[PDB]
């Protein structure tokens, strides 16, 4: 378990410990991949619904005459799960009110589209950088610990002076 | 009896009074013309911490003729044929008699950290050494761990 | 064996055992760091799925309401189907549903063009939201790992 104690264990068993750890590790990995596949699935699904909703909120905002109504739509469109679930009754009440079946507004929407496209690209880049950071970090920290174990190995000291 | 067998004795003395770091070597207590050696792979080399066994076979042409050397431990190096033979320049065509066992083992150790894909003896090893460097490190690590048996 | 002593057969076995431990502790650290990333991703699955349950609830609500205003049967059927609260049908028909909301939720050519634009806005938002969720989880991962590794390293520092 600690380095100093390794002298007392047997070599044939240390190999078995290594295989014990190798198989359990592949097991946890297959689990981890399962987990992540689920998280992305559900996160893409949730993304779609919230998008449908906040698109709706902004759409209907161009109609609400009351300043409470306008504030309602704006807050919802800020996209928070909680605040949406919690103000959904009033949101629906709003929707009941106004559903009973130019140029400057379309320019607004194209402006909306451009800024959102920028945001998406920004976030995609930042996603990538984060993956790289994770990689870098794991390599960095484990290198450091490997050194620490090499610095308290006395066998290393005598083999190498 | 012969001068080759007292030169070998001189190398053996070197291997004790100034045994180079990370290597051991000793001829059979009966047969001086045959030596068990071993090399340890260096830090910050993909062969780090390995423990590779080596066999050296000597004839009466020593130190004029270098001995035959092969790893017994499984190996994965571009300058290593699958039978354990080595493609080192100071063994074939840059050998001098003033090289002893201690300088030979260490001239081999250097190959680990500094391979030579210029005279490749194991195709796969020199290949991954240029394509899938990470994967190459993986195979070398298998080598290292097996060497601890 | 004295540093000035041909390394002995006991010495070599000893070196190998400490090299073995080094390897064992390396795969052990790497394993428990995986343990932390895994526990984290399970917590995150719990949390996104609770949110998902809930906004889908709002979707079902929304789908029922619109159904009460649909003119054509294919529209009614889409709402009722979405309204069942199936988590896939809403991806597969997300566009058509958005178009229904902008079609009836409100009280020429410009109208149809705004429909297209708002659908596009939804899709982009979707993408932005995917990316935002992925990035949040990644940052959490980074934080989890950093906290993990730093404690081991600091346990070595307290070892002087």
């Amino acid at each position: 378990l600690t380095q100093s104690d390794v002298i007392a264990f047997q070599k044939e068993a240390l190999f078995r410990c290594i295989n014990r750890r190798r198989v359990d590790f592949e097991a946890l990995r297959k689990q981890y991949e399962l987990s992540r596949r689920e998280c992305i699935d559900v996160s893409r699904k949730l993304a779609n619904i919230m998008a449908l909703i906040v698109t709706l909120a902004r759409f209907i905002e161009t109609f609400c005459t009351d300043a409470n109504e306008k504030q309602l739509c704006r807050e919802i469109a800020q996209g928070d799960e909680t605040l949406i679930v919690q103000r959904s009754d009033s949101f629906m009440k709003l929707l009941t009110k106004y559903g009973k079946p130019a140029s400057d507004h379309i320019q607004e929407l194209t402006t909306e589209l451009k800024n959102l496209r920028k945001s998406k690209e920004e976030l995609f880049y930042e996603n990538s950088q984060l993956t790289e950071e994770i990689s870098a970090l794991k390599e960095y920290y484990t290198n450091i610990i490997r050194k620490y174990d090499r610095d308290e190995s006395f066998t290393i000291k005598r083999v190498f002076k | 009896s012969t001068p080759a067998r007292r030169r070998l004795m001189r190398d053996f003395k070197r291997m004790k009074e100034d045994a180079p770091p990370g290597v051991s070597a000793s001829p059979l207590p009966d047969n001086v013309m045959v030596w068990n050696a071993m090399i340890i792979g260096l830090a910050d080399t993909p062969y780090e911490d390995g423990t590779f066994r080596l066999l050296l076979e000597f004839d009466e042409e020593y130190p004029n003729k270098p001995p035959h050397v092969k790893f017994l431990s499984e190996m994965f190096h571009p300058n290593v044929y699958a039978n354990g033979e080595i493609c080192l320049d100071i063994l074939q065509n840059r050998w001098t008699p003033t090289y002893d066992v201690a300088s030979i083992l260490t001239s081999i150790q250097s190959l680990f950290n500094d391979p030579n894909p210029a005279s490749p003896a194991n195709v796969e090893a020199a290949t991954l050494f240029k394509d899938h460097k990470s994967q190459y490190v993986k195979r070398v690590k298998e080598t290292v761990e097996k060497s601890w048996e």
